[PDB]
RNA sequence: AUAUACCGCCAUCUUCAGCAAACCCUGAUGAAGGCUACAAAGUAAGCGCAAGUACCCACGUAAAGACGUUAGGUCAAGGUGUAGCCC
RNA sequence: GAUUAACCCAAGUCAAUAGAAGCCGGCGUAAAGAGUGUUUUAGAUCACCCCCUCCCCAAUAAAGCUAAAACUCACCUGAGUUGUAAAAAACUCCAGUUGACACAAAAUAGACUACGAAAGUGGCUUUAACAUAUCUGAACACACAAUAGCUAAGACCCAAACUGGGAUUAGAUACCCCACUAUGCUUAGCCCUAAACCUCAACAGUUAAAUCAACAAAACUGCUCGCCAGAACACUACGAGCCACAGCUUAAAACUCAAA
């Protein structure tokens, strides 16, 4: 049995995201990609690095906004911008996310050496897709 | 008429010794047997060993025996043919008095009632 | 198959198509009616309308045909009808005007009656029954009868028993002796009916 | 996820709005904007290449978006509204009820381009779920009163219940006939076999010839059996030496290129036959694409079909 | 060291179509069982199949394939519970 | 096991042993209706009232008889017959037709359900003949009791333990094939055993209430006799009785187990 990425079925308890809630086979027929950069088309260079500095990004935002991230981050590069588009919820105090923001933004820019912009998005609580 | 069961079982109040031992309850069952295939026979073995006859005779020469060839040939093919027809009307039950499905959805609709409602 | 259920097989017949109305029964009208309506099926790049199309010669070929090379299986079937028309040319031509009247000089006629000639009217298949396998005589659809005149005479002609003898040489001679009830494989045939004969009290076991 | 009356209502006052800011985007006019444009104005505004349409962006009616929702089906006092609620299947059996009465109203009296509907089309019409036999068993009501000498009122009543499906005609098009500098009549087709890709012109008069990449059929075609193919169209229709054919081909092998040829011919020829020919044609297996390719290799197994030997054990 | 503590990714039946929450009913309220369409106690969310999607079609081939089975494979992908080594 | 804490009782605590604490329940399948019938002394209330299946069907004993099928002999024909999943061994004074011809066994009837205490009894005839004008009742008696077996004298078609041969098998002391004996039959005496089970005691009565663990052949009342009380040891040991001498009946204990 497949069991990559597959969250499995339960009591009907467990509340799966949309991400979630789709394995591997609905890439690009029900889900989209999760990092959209040049690096994988045909004839383009740098995959390798594009790809370690995803995992970075995933992991430092993770532990940057411990228990604040909602769903998957969403990794947007055009040109040498970054966008970091992630859903948060409501739980921390306005003042602490514009820290983080703030201080992400500055910290990942001198990390990469590039402009790097944080979009935040809020909910008031984990989008639910469905209970398996 | 069917037979008597009066006094044929053991049973209290009954004083002579059991006439039967059913091992199963003499109860009417809401369901009938299923067709039994008959068992199938070697055919045209007759029209076979009139072609294998000539044969003996003329040194296996299919020239001098095609009247008897032809009959066997034609023997086998009518047996083939018979089976992919009786095959037809069995399933259909052309010739049969009810199929065991038909005859079991009517009963299904009549039920034997061996207990009290 | 890439075909849907709902593709019928092609009717390549040019007279089945010029055959006038009114000779055609309701049940045939029927059917071409409904032709109209159904989809057919490629047709395949083996079997074309032309009038020197002879499927039993194609199957033949077929059965010639090693590793999809039916360019060498079909040249090697118009080698040996060639063959053979050159074989019956020079018997004809050497001959008195009485034999030249039973001289038969066309290939196909001689194809077809040498496969004709080793088609076996009965087979044997074998029956489990007490431990022991048993030959029991059996009757054969025509099907099977052509399948089996056909594989003998091929198989037959790749015996090792032949050195250096080219296949249009070989399938050639084979023809011709069976064409007059002689050679190998008409033994074939007959061993097949005396090995039946003789297991003759083992028909009863089969069962259909 | 039940869905309210008053949750329909603002869906609708929601895309309204919604629908007059996607025209003012676009800048276009509000009142003509149509769901077409809705959908050509979102596609290009949220691009998405899922493979599965219903999992695109989409911005429609309320009404086609969300299901069809029973209404509550008893009022304040608690009394059910429908005299066969208690069935669990009012509107089944009230159509079931309707039907049968009316097979009792005539007594006391007395195909090719329609369907019936399917299961899942009556459970949309009655808002139900149906078992299989349910289905049947109204079909086989509905049949019954087809029979029967069934007038107007039970004419109109039975045709709700079928719907129209569009036939395609198997008959086979037929390209133009075009007219080159000199006016020599001609028509022109394609064909494909295998990964063979041929283009044919086959003029109305002719001696026979046949030109393939500017070579003669023969000499391009040395195999015999690839030349029975060109015969193969003209012969079946009576017409070996009377049309020139000047054709191409690329792709696939020999045989591939054959099968290419003989299909783009015979449909560049029906241009020139009678009608009845063209189905002759057809019927013979002429002017069908051959679907028949090369099947990819599977990982973990030999062939496309061709199993590993498995291992002795 | 332990795959007989596990995550992870899989084999296998599966070239299967079943799994099952919550209720209801039968059996004197036992382990258990629950269907007959001219119907007789089952209603069933969800999961799988199916449907959709990919490839050249609506075909085919891929993909998919639940719950479980074999303490099946892997502590030597990586991570890791327990135990052990630390000149 | 140590240690910490806790619990119980407490000038006691509680290890071993012993005693106290048991018959109105059951007997189709868990142990149990003893193979069958019949007394006395007794017991019961089912005996008077008050009533409806007498005779015939396959009880039993004796004598006589024989239709079908065998065996044997004879004449005439045949070269094989037998054996089967398939073979071998076996017979070849063998086989087939016809005729003559049982101390053996008893198609069909019988889809009947009768007789007898049970065991048993289903070809024909004849003779004799099937207890009890309350019920229960003998394991302290009496008379019976399938098959097998024993003793003695006979009969002998066929079947058939054992034994021999053939085949199978790793082996085959079996299953399969052939041959043949004890034995199955009769007479006269023994033996006294069966899953002798319809595993359901006799007699009287009931169908309503609670119908009723399950299954089996619905649930019960009155009365009486017989029998039973965890498994195994044990259809055993010992004692006793017996025409029984490798037998039958009656029938335990020790050790062992937490089940059966
Ligand atoms: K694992
Ligand atoms: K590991
Ligand atoms: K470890
Ligand atoms: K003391
Ligand atoms: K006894
Ligand atoms: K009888
Ligand atoms: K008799
Ligand atoms: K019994
Ligand atoms: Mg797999
Ligand atoms: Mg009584
Ligand atoms: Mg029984
Ligand atoms: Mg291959
Ligand atoms: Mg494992
Ligand atoms: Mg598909
Ligand atoms: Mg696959
Ligand atoms: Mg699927
Ligand atoms: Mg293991
Ligand atoms: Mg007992
Ligand atoms: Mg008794
Ligand atoms: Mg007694
Ligand atoms: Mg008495
Ligand atoms: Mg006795
Ligand atoms: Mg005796
Ligand atoms: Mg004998
Ligand atoms: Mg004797
Ligand atoms: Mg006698
Ligand atoms: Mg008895
Ligand atoms: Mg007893
Ligand atoms: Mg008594
Ligand atoms: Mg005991
Ligand atoms: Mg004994
Ligand atoms: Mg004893
Ligand atoms: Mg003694």
């Amino acid at each position: 049995k497949n069991r990559a990425a597959r969250v499995r079925v339960s009591k009907g308890d467990k509340p799966v995201t949309y991400e979630e809630a789709h394995a591997p086979h609905y890439i690009a027929h029900r889900k989209g990609w999760l990092s959209l950069h040049t690096g994988n088309l045909d004839g383009e260079d740098h995959a390798a690095e594009r790809t370690v500095e995803d995992v970075f990004l995933r992991k430092f935002m993770w532990g940057t906004f411990p228990g604040c991230l909602a769903d998957q981050l969403v990794l947007k590069r055009r040109g040498n911008q970054l966008e970091i588009c992630a859903v948060v919820l409501r739980q921390l105090s306005p003042h602490k996310y514009y820290f983080l923001v703030g201080y992400s933004e500055t910290l990942l820019s001198y990390f990469y050496k590039c402009p790097v912009r944080l979009h935040l998005q809020t909910v008031p609580s984990k989008v639910v897709y469905k209970y398996l | 008429a069917t037979p008597s069961l009066r006094g044929r079982l053991a049973r209290f109040g009954n004083p002579r010794k059991p006439v039967l031992k059913p091992n199963k309850p003499l109860i009417l069952a809401n369901r009938v047997g299923e067709r039994r295939r008959e068992k199938g026979e070697a055919t045209c073995i007759t029209e076979m060993s009139v072609m294998m006859a000539c044969w003996k005779q003329n040194e296996f020469r299919d020239d001098a025996c095609r009247k008897e060839i032809q009959g066997f040939l034609d023997c086998a093919a009518r047996a083939q043919e018979a089976r992919k027809m009786r095959s037809i009307q069995e399933t259909l039950g052309e010739s049969g008095s009810l199929l065991p499905n038909k005859l079991n959805k009517l009963l299904q609709r009549f039920p034997n009632k061996p207990y009290l409602s | 198959s890439r075909y849907s259920p709902e593709f019928k097989d092609p009717l390549i017949d040019k007279e089945y198509y010029r055959k006038p109305v009114e000779e055609l029964t309701e049940e045939e009208k029927y059917v071409r009616e409904l032709k109209k309506t159904q989809l057919i099926k490629a047709a395949p790049a083996g079997k074309t309308s032309s009038v020197f199309e002879d499927p039993v010669i194609s199957k033949f070929t077929n059965m010639m045909m090693i590793g999809g090379n039916k360019v060498l299986a079909r040249s090697l079937m118009i080698q040996t009808l060639e063959a053979v028309k050159r074989k019956q040319f020079e018997k004809y031509h050497a001959a008195s005007a009485e034999e030249q009247a039973t001289i038969e000089r066309n290939p196909y006629t001689i194809f077809h009656q040498a496969l004709k000639n080793c088609e076996p009217m009965i087979g044997l298949v074998p029956i489990l029954k007490g431990g022991r396998f048993y030959q029991v005589p059996v009757p054969l659809p025509d099907r099977r009868r052509r399948f089996l005149a056909m594989k003998w005479m091929i198989t037959e002609c790749r015996d090792k028993k032949h050195q250096r003898t080219l296949m249009p040489e070989k399938l050639s001679h084979k023809l011709l002796e069976a064409f007059h009830n002689q050679g190998p494989v008409i033994k074939r045939k007959h061993d097949l009916h005396k090995m039946a004969e003789a297991n003759r009290a083992l028909a009863h076991y089969r069962w259909w | 996820e039940t869905y309210t009356e008053d949750f329909i209502k603002k869906q609708i006052e929601e895309f309204n709005i919604g629908k007059r800011h996607l025209a003012n985007m676009m800048g276009e006019d509000p009142e003509t904007f149509t769901q077409e444009d809705i959908d050509r104005a979102i596609a290009y505004l949220f691009p998405s290449g899922l493979f599965e349409k219903r999992a695109r962006p989409v911005m429609k009616h309320p009404e086609q978006i969300f299901p069809r929702q029973r209404a509550i089906q008893w009022g304040e006092d608690g009394r059910p509204f429908h005299y066969l609620f208690y069935t669990g299947k009012q509107s089944y059996y009230s159509l079931m009820h309707d039907v049968y009465g009316m097979l009792l109203n005539l007594e006391k009296h007395q195909v090719i381009g329609s369907r019936w509907l399917i299961k899942e089309e009556l459970e949309e019409m009655l808002v139900e779920k149906l078992s299989d036999l349910d289905y049947m068993q109204f079909i086989r009501l509905l049949e019954k009163l087809l029979t029967s000498q069934c007038g107007a009122a039970e004419e109109e009543f039975v045709q709700r219940f079928r719907r129209s499906v569009t036939l395609e005609s198997k008959k086979q098009l037929i390209e133009p006939v075009q007219y080159d500098e000199q006016g020599m009549a001609f028509s022109k087709s394609e064909g494909k076999r295998k990964t063979a890709k041929a283009e044919a012109i086959v003029y109305k008069h002719g001696s026979g010839r046949i030109k393939v990449n500017g070579i003669d059929y023969q000499l391009y075609f040395p195999i015999t059996q690839d030349r029975e193919q060109l015969m193969f169209p003209f012969h079946f229709v009576d017409r070996l030496g009377k049309h020139d054919v000047t054709c191409t081909v690329s792709g696939g092998g020999r045989s591939a290129q054959a099968g290419a040829i003989r299909l783009a011919m015979a449909k560049a020829l029906c241009s020139f036959v009678t009608e009845d020919e063209v189905e002759w044609m057809r019927q013979a297996g002429l002017l069908t694409t051959d679907p028949r390719v090369r099947e990819r290799k599977k990982p973990g197994q030999e062939g496309a079909r061709r199993k590993f030997t498995w291992k002795k054990r």
